[PDB]
């Protein structure tokens, strides 16, 4: 060795390729890792010399030594980490490939390393070299990153920082290589738990990229975006161009794979939340229907069924396509399964959900003779009576299932028929005591029901029986708009 | 229509050998 080290004029650069070939040799390789100052040789090197063939061989080198663990040990306590580090700069393609293996190497397997990398400005580096075009590379690179990410939230702020986001959306995009795709379906999944990373993701077109992939023959990379997507799929209620997405989504609907056909349920639910075009791209590729069969063939499953109702419960409401909507679910017989998650064994959530679907059904006349010639009536008030106790004397509070059954009453008291049967139940005197409740939510619920009940004069008499004037009246004054409006109109029902 | 057209919907919230090698030889 001696000699070697020591130079600083045109002499080293000549005994920079002399080493590169000894690195090759195995007890030779082993030979060097036992010295103090071969490594910090090449290191000071490697980092200030400026011979395109003097750096390929120094770093090629220590890509080397990076293979045993006295090997890597030897380089990271060599300072070798700011330096392999610097050379993620260099243009020669031959030197970021040694660099960004080596390092590979070195967070995988070295203690203390991920602080070194991150430290040393690794990171914002890393994220800079997402726009190289080498596949080979990028997957590698997606990888150091992953490592530097995982379980530390500083480095996926400063991977936010970067413009990492729009960088692996990019190659989502663009690239087909599986080991890349899925290297990288990893990192965004990784970040894809941050309050701030989540719509960076989004925005850069997370969503849409994800869904490209879908169908794709990996398993082990459809996961990661089914999962990633839904971790997403609340932040992503703002975007377009998603119609390639949704009908996806739709059509995962019918995966004999259960924990696939979840995943399509919980992200459809979201992304038909409050989203006006959403809704439509779902109702035109047929989603009632593949709803609706999903529900069928879940039963008791209700993490299937739970998610299924609520986009149903989205898709029936609020567009332009609604009302086809409400009728799709009647032609697919949807209804009486609808009713029969109103029983046991289903928990309150679930039925919380059902009753919100059920309030919107039933806004489609057509619904009104189904709805009713499935109970719905009898069985809401069940629900709805058990609920006004379990207050007045979890998993959801019961005052969301007693304005629930109550605006699904509200609603369902439009046809004449079903206002019979409601009547029926000896639910007035029950009605007029909600007016009474501390929630205007629920006294809004209450005097709807009774406006619509007060439209029969035996109604309207059977109403003011129960002295409905005494707080109808002393509402009409009401800091809720909703809850006035509707005193208004019972008052001015029983007066005519 | 609906009374409540200005209601929201409710969002539910969730929560390399072969390579390395073989680039070290277009490397070489």
């Amino acid at each position: 060795t001696k000699l070697l080290n020591d130079e600083d004029q045109v002499v080293v650069n000549k005994a920079a390729v002399m080493v590169h070939q000894l690195s090759k040799k195995e007890a030779s390789r082993h030979a060097i890792m036992r010295s103090p100052q071969m490594v910090s040789a090449i290191v000071r090197t490697m980092q200030n010399t400026n011979d395109v063939e003097t750096a390929r061989c120094t770093a090629g080198t220590l890509h080397n030594l990076s293979h045993h663990r006295e090997g890597l040990l030897a380089i990271f306590k060599s300072g070798g980490i700011p330096a392999l580090v610097k050379m993620l700069g260099s243009p020669v393609d031959s030197v970021l490939f040694y660099a960004i293996t080596t390092l590979h190497n070195l967070l995988l397997h070295q203690e203390g390393a991920k602080m070194a990398v991150r430290l040393a400005g690794g990171l914002q580096k890393m994220v800079a070299l997402l726009n190289k075009t080498n596949v080979k590379f990028l997957a590698i690179t997606t990888d150091c990153l992953q490592i530097l990410a995982y379980g530390n939230q500083e480095s996926k702020l400063i991977i936010l920082a970067s413009g990492g986001p729009q960088a692996l959306v990019n190659i989502m995009r663009t690239y087909t290589y599986e080991k890349l795709l899925w290297t990288t379906s990893r990192v965004l999944k990784v970040l894809s738990v941050c309050s701030s990373n989540k719509p960076a993701i989004v925005e850069a077109g997370g969503m849409q990229a994800l869904g490209l992939h879908l169908t794709d023959p990996s398993q082990r990379l459809v996961q990661n975006c089914l999962w990633t997507l839904r971790n997403l799929s609340d932040a992503a209620t703002k975007q377009e161009g998603m119609e390639g997405l949704l009908g996806t989504l739709v059509q995962l609907l019918g995966s004999d794979d259960i924990n696939v056909v979840t995943c399509a349920a919980g992200i459809l639910s979201n992304l038909t939340c409050n989203n006006y075009k959403n809704k439509m791209m779902v109702c035109q590729v047929g989603g009632i229907e593949a709803l609706v069969r999903t529900v069928l063939r879940a039963g008791d499953r209700e993490d299937i069924t739970e998610p299924a109702i609520c986009a149903l419960r989205h898709l029936t409401s609020r567009h332009q396509e609604a009302e086809m909507a409400q009728n799709a679910v009647r032609l697919h017989y949807g209804l009486p399964v609808v009713v029969k998650l109103l029983h046991p064994p289903s928990h309150w959530p679930l039925i919380k959900a059902t009753v919100g679907l059920i309030r919107n059904l039933a806004l489609c006349p057509a619904n009104h003779a189904p709805l009713r010639e499935q109970g719905a009536i009898p069985r809401l008030v069940q629900l709805l009576v058990r609920a006004h106790q379990d207050t007045q004397r979890e998993g959801v509070r019961m005052e969301e299932i007693v304005e629930g059954c109550t605006g699904a009453l509200h609603i369902l008291a439009r046809d004449v028929h079903n206002r019979i049967v409601i009547r029926g139940l000896n639910t007035i005197p029950l009605f007029v005591q909600l007016l009474y409740s501390p929630i205007e939510n629920i006294q809004r619920v209450a005097a709807g029901v009774l406006c619509e009940l007060a439209q029969d004069k035996e109604a309207a008499e059977a109403i003011e029986a129960e002295g409905a004037t005494a707080p109808l009246t002393e509402l009409l004054h009401s800091r809720n708009e909703g809850v006035a409006t509707y005193a208004a109109a019972v008052l001015f029902r029983m007066s005519e | 229509g609906d009374p409540e057209l200005c209601a929201t919907d409710e969002m539910i919230p969730f929560k390399l050998a072969d390579i390395k090698s073989s680039l070290v030889n277009e490397s070489e």
